[PDB]
DNA sequence: CCATGGAGTCATTTTATCTTGTGTCACTTACAGAAAAAGTATTACTAATATATGTTGAAAA
DNA sequence: TTTTCAACATATATTAGTAATACTTTTTCTGAAGATAAAATGACTCCATGG
């Protein structure tokens, strides 16, 4: 809990795609116990503003996975300015940016026109 | 039989069994009317029903009764500890060590130890600290602790500074300091007709206590003895005979460190016992 | 008193050893575990919030 | 049957107070050829007694 957030904070500087629930999975552990050791480093230390992360990077690596071809490039311009408008349609704050992101994918693929099943996405 | 050579193959243990040096050839020699196979397809379960024990020494292997109060509490016992607990309780009085368990059971130091703390919660186990340097906590029977070892540690010349002051006593009359020459007025009469020692009466004097503490034999007496050679506040003579060194008035050109003092402030001739080294 | 036996010293081999081996560019790439100390995670409480999550199931098509 | 709801619930985080226990850490703390030599080889000789 300890490696982890202090490894986790700097990749959340840097705006990187790495995820606190994609980090534990490494362990059998909670997405709790590391998330409260690391909240708790943010009192303990005093720390900026800065990593506020947003879909529009994770679409990145999620779209990497996705299998599929090159078209998925033009979904992901197809996915972004989605996503971006979404966070403009004032719908977006208080919740789990991984999740979002994923719906915006699964809308620009079926804007695209594809077939991949839910299970496919949260994977 | 299972249960009749049982019951009475343990009656010839509970009776005798002749003692810790029974072997498998003492079986013979009481009956061994038996069939090989038999008797020691009734020798492996009755150690399998632990009504029944193995010890390993010498030749062939030792066997003895066991009662279910230790048969119940090696059963009882892990599969880890099975051969390992009754392994520990074959030192039975030194006890045995860490790491020399982990290469007889050919286990990790991961795995032993959680079977030694369920053996402590079982307390049929102890942690033992010894002479040798403290890293060990070798561990005997819970039950059981013959070992070797005064003690090691401090409280020593507590009654060295007592027995010493009646051996000052034993030599010329009593302390007589107070003008120029009070001692022993040529030790009575003729010193050389006053020959004697301490030794042995140390033990009477000893019986004295006013102190927390077990008696003490004659041999670590002369040690005690020994020291206060070395110290030079006293003297070997003839054997157990001792005299004191009349260093007493250590107590209180030259030679006597005590009653002088250094300067030992600003000129800097002073003799050292260092700066050439 | 003298030839002898025994040893003590003193050349003499044969084994165990170590320093060398032409020059110049031009790139290249202290062990491990033991114990003590410090500190913490539950371990209950409201108590508001608002997602996630699961299931399920009920309700509807 | 399936889908949408719903709904139930339960964590999730704060701030406390305890108090006690258990549990991890950390921090001590020790148990290639030709000189050089070394030794076995052997002869020399002092020095022993005895017929």
């Amino acid at each position: 809990n300890v490696i982890a957030s202090c490894l986790y904070v700097a990749c959340r500087k840097e705006k990187t795609h790495h995820m606190l629930i994609d980090f534990s999975s490494r362990l059998q552990v909670s997405v709790y116990s590391i998330g409260a050791t690391f909240l708790k480093m943010v009192k303990k230390l005093h720390i900026t503003e800065l990593p506020l992360a947003d879909p529009s990077l994770f679409i990145q690596h999620f779209a990497e996975k996705l299998d599929l071809a090159d078209k998925k490039i033009k979904v992901v311009k197809d996915a972004v300015k989605l996503a971006q408008r979404m966070s403009k349609d004032w719908m977006f704050e208080g919740r789990r940016p991984a999740g979002i992101a994923g719906a915006c994918i699964l809308l620009a693929c079926r804007m695209n026109n594809l077939r991949r099943t839910h299970t496919e996405i949260v994977a | 039989q299972l249960s009749d050579n049982a019951k009475t193959l343990h009656s010839q243990m509970m009776s005798k069994g002749i003692g810790a040096l029974f072997t498998q050839q003492e079986l013979q020699k009481q009956m061994g009317i038996g069939s090989l196979t038999d008797l020691m397809s009734i020798v492996q379960e009755l150690l399998d029903k632990n009504l029944i024990k193995l010890v390993k020494q010498n030749d062939e292997l030792k066997f003895q009764g066991v009662l279910e109060s230790e048969a119940q509490k090696k059963a009882t016992m892990s599969a880890e500890e099975a051969l390992v607990y009754s392994y520990i309780e074959a030192s039975g009085r030194e006890g045995i060590w860490s790491k020399t368990i982990k290469a007889r059971t050919n286990l990790h130091q991961h795995v032993v130890l959680k079977c030694l703390k369920s053996l402590e919660s079982q307390r049929y186990v102890k942690s033992v600290k010894s002479v040798k340097f403290p890293t060990r906590k070798i561990y005997m029977l819970y039950s059981l602790q013959p070992s070797v070892d005064e003690l090691d540690i401090e409280f020593i010349n507590s009654l060295l500074t007592i027995v010493w002051r009646f051996i000052s006593e034993n030599t010329f009359p009593n302390g007589f300091k107070n003008f120029e020459n009070g001692p022993k007025k040529n030790v009575f009469y003729a010193p050389n007709v006053k020959n004697y020692s301490t030794t042995q009466e140390i033990l009477e004097f000893i019986t004295a206590a006013q102190v927390a503490n077990v008696e003490l034999t004659p041999s670590n007496i002369r040690s005690l003895c020994e020291v206060l050679v070395y110290d030079d506040k006293l003297e070997k003579v003839t054997h157990d005979c001792y005299r004191v060194t009349l260093e007493s008035i250590l107590q209180m050109s030259i030679f006597n460190y005590f009653k002088m003092f250094p300067a030992s402030k600003h000129d800097k001739e002073v003799v050292y016992f260092d700066e050439w080294t």
